[PDB]
């Protein structure tokens, strides 16, 4: 609350990743690390995990406390992309494939 | 139509491993996750875990993390659940069930027929059939057999009504059940009565007849 | 883990009646809730998902409602094929969790149990064992008291029971009671009795035989 920093610990998927009814994807994550409250590191990269694509819809997502749960809405581009949550080796890398309805 | 076909029943010793399959058809396989569910006899359903078709999206119920290994094969549209270091507590019926993660997907709407797993260090043993002699009621006791399934009929499927075959009960690595049939008094003990017991695990068909003590 | 609590555990109804059963999550699950029906020895059949979406093909007498922590399943007009056990499932958060179920059974007029007792077989006595069997068939309701007596002395140990599900014909229950015993100690007593007390009568039904 006083100092806003990026979470350094591990996240885990806490619900099936799924499509909304308005062309977006929702991901729920449990924060298992420390230093909370802290900001959830998250971005979407291309099929090569290189360039940043799509965008995050939710306002700056936070992990409020240890073992807290956070809902995140984002907008992957069409085709293959990777939702990367957290930093370092423990980072979650989730393959998403978006088709045209 | 949507269909989830699972592999047949499994019987193994403790310490062994098994791998149950679930072939899907009638829908876009990659648009659905496959969940596995455990149901011990007489108990509630229990979540084992799930698999997501892309980049080994794997979710384990923490309870089963050291027990189960879930996998997918998108090209054959087949899901697999591998259980290891098996014990008697692993004995149960296991189901696969689909969950659509797309905007137009349905959730847990189709289940597989289920797959029975029995873990035990017991031997295959044919049962011992005994007659139960005194409208009138009669019966037969089936005692001392390990493979759960036995089939009971009366006079080879002749008597259908007024029949009650009770669930078997395990006492010491062996099962025991009983069956009864109710008929008119006049017909007995003139018209013949016989309990037919088929034990598939032993490949034996043993019949015993009911005559007054 | 999110705890799912179904109420009631079991209940009775008559054909044509509205039935409503409930499922409460220990925290809000944002309508990520499905209902299933399951019959003995069969796989679950799904009725509802997303709390109120009727599964294609499922009869319209089934409907789902609720939000936050509380969810209800309602059968507008009960039909015979609706007997069985109903389960709810939350999939809002890992691990997925299920309620313990609600057994739905059919009402009917009271019926006294037909009691029959059977001495051990001569075939079984050749081996070192002896089982006495007593069937208590076709009674309702399912509340029942069963006690064995050997030469007058109530015997509890060595008794194992088994129950059938609500008979698919007359909607009654039946029960097998088996007093297992060693040959030797069986051949020390004469009178064997299976006795049943049921709401249908203050007088208990008494069946017996004499080893003579
Ligand atoms: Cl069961
Ligand atoms: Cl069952
Ligand atoms: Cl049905
Ligand atoms: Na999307
Ligand atoms: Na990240
Ligand atoms: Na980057
Ligand atoms: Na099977
Ligand atoms: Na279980
Ligand atoms: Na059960
Ligand atoms: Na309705
Ligand atoms: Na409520």
């Amino acid at each position: 609350v006083e100092f806003k920093r990026m979470c350094s610990g591990k996240f885990s998927i806490d619900k099936e990743m799924a499509e909304t009814q308005h062309g977006t994807t929702v991901v729920k994550v449990k924060y298992e690390g420390a230093g909370a409250p802290c900001k959830v590191p998250i971005e979407i990269r291309d099929v090569n995990k290189e360039k940043v694509v799509g965008r995050i819809i939710s306002s700056t997502p936070f992990a409020e406390y240890t073992n807290s749960v956070t809902n995140i809405e984002l907008e992957p581009p069409f085709g293959d992309s990777y939702i990367v949550i957290g930093v370092g080796d423990s980072a979650l890398t989730l393959h998403w494939f978006r088709k045209h309805h | 139509e949507v269909q989830l076909q699972q592999s047949g029943p499994e019987l193994v010793k403790p310490g062994a491993s098994v791998k149950i399959s679930c072939k899907a058809s009638g829908y876009t396989f990659t648009d659905y996750n496959m969940h596995w569910v455990k149901q011990s006899h007489g108990k509630s359903l229990e979540w084992v875990g799930y698999t997501y078709p892309y980049n080994g999206g794997i979710g384990y119920n923490q309870k089963f993390k050291s027990k189960a290994t879930l996998t997918l094969d998108n090209s054959s549209r087949t899901a697999y659940m591998e259980l290891r270091s098996l014990t008697s507590e692993d004995s149960a019926v296991y189901y696969c069930v689909r969950r659509g993660y797309r905007y137009d997907g349905a959730h847990f709407d189709y289940w597989g027929q289920g797959t029975t797993l029995t873990v035990s260090s017991a031997k295959t043993t044919a049962p011992s059939v005994y007659p139960l002699a005194p409208s009138v009621t009669l019966g037969c006791l089936v005692k001392g057999y390990f493979p759960e399934p036995v089939t009971l009929t009366w006079n080879s499927g002749s008597l259908s009504a007024g029949v009650h075959t009770f669930p078997a009960v395990l006492q010491s690595d062996l099962y025991t059940l009983s069956s009864s049939v109710t008929v008119t008094s006049s017909t007995w003990p003139s018209q013949t009565i016989t309990c037919n017991v088929a034990h598939p695990a032993s490949s034996t068909k043993v019949d015993k007849k009911i005559e007054p003590r | 883990d999110i705890k799912m609590t179904q109420s009631p555990s079991s209940m009775y109804a008559s054909l044509g009646e509205r039935v409503t059963i409930t499922c409460k999550a220990s925290q809000g699950i944002n309508s990520d809730l499905s209902w299933f029906q399951q019959k003995p020895g069969k796989s679950p059949k799904t009725l509802i998902y997303r709390a109120n979406r009727l599964v294609d093909g499922v009869p319209s007498r089934f409907s789902g409602s609720g939000s936050g922590q509380d969810y209800s399943l309602t059968i507008s007009s009960l039909e015979y094929e609706d007997m069985g056990i109903y389960y709810c499932l939350q999939y809002d958060e890992f691990p997925l969790t299920f309620g313990a179920g609600t057994k739905l059974e059919l009402k009917r007029a009271d019926a006294a149990p037909t009691v029959s007792i059977f001495p051990p077989s001569s075939e079984q006595l050749t081996s070192g064992g002896a089982s006495v069997v007593c069937f208590l068939n076709n009674f309702y309701p399912k509340d029942i008291n069963v006690k064995w007596k050997i030469d007058g002395s109530e015997r509890q140990n060595g008794v194992l029971n088994s129950w059938t599900d609500q008979d698919s014909k007359d909607s009654t229950y039946s029960m097998s009671s088996t007093l297992t015993l060693t040959k030797d100690e069986y051949e020390r007593h004469n009178s064997y009795t299976c006795e049943a007390t049921h709401k249908t009568s203050t007088s208990p039904i008494v069946k017996s035989f004499n080893r003579n």
